[PDB]
């Protein structure tokens, strides 16, 4: 419509393991018992935020999924799937908010778009 | 409980530490047996000291 919209998906990780269940009740043929599709999950999700063309009315949804890491261990199944979809990921270790605060692992943390967002200001 | 392939990061990181370290023991080693050839060098101006220092009377 050319509103901006901003989507907090909380918990990416409780969906698939929900879907993983869902799949599994109607007995879908199972890595790590998620079904195949399980990727496609969130592909065809996330993909339906982008910044639609000015012949569009220069419309926009951005979203920030989450992912619930167990041990920080981000080569798990569902973390290398939602992180091949992103543009860029914040990564978050506990490693630290136990020194620098909003614990931002200012190493593995990216932006693929970034600094075409920040403002001339920012830039320099 | 963790990881494999963080259990290899550890595994190889002690590995070339261990490295590191009998390196230096070896080259510390080779640092003792060169102690000698400056102690002993050292033996005689020694010796040629309290020879003249034996005090007078």
């Amino acid at each position: 419509k050319g509103k901006h919209v901003l989507v907090v998906y909380d918990d990416l990780s409780k969906q698939a393991a929900a879907y993983r269940e869902l799949s599994l009740l109607l007995r879908r043929p199972p890595r790590e018992a998620y079904p195949g599709d399980i990727f496609y999950l969130h592909s065809r999700l996330l993909e339906r935020a982008a910044k639609l063309s000015d012949a569009k009315g220069g419309g926009s949804l951005t979203a920030l999924p989450f992912v619930e890491t167990q041990a920080g261990d981000i080569s798990a199944y569902i973390p290398t799937n939602v992180i091949s979809i992103t543009d860029g990921q914040i990564f978050l270790q506990s490693d630290l908010f136990f020194g620098v605060r909003p614990a931002i692992n200012a190493g593995l943390s990216v932006s693929r778009v970034g600094g075409a967002a920040q403002i001339k200001a920012m830039k320099k | 409980m963790a990881s494999l392939r963080d259990i290899k990061t550890r595994i190889n990181a002690t590995k070339k530490t261990s490295q590191i370290t009998k390196a230096m023991e070896m080259v510390s080693t080779s640092k003792l047996n060169r102690a000698e050839q400056n102690a002993k060098s050292f033996v005689p101006y020694m010796e040629k000291i309290q020879e003249v220092v034996a005090n007078v009377a």
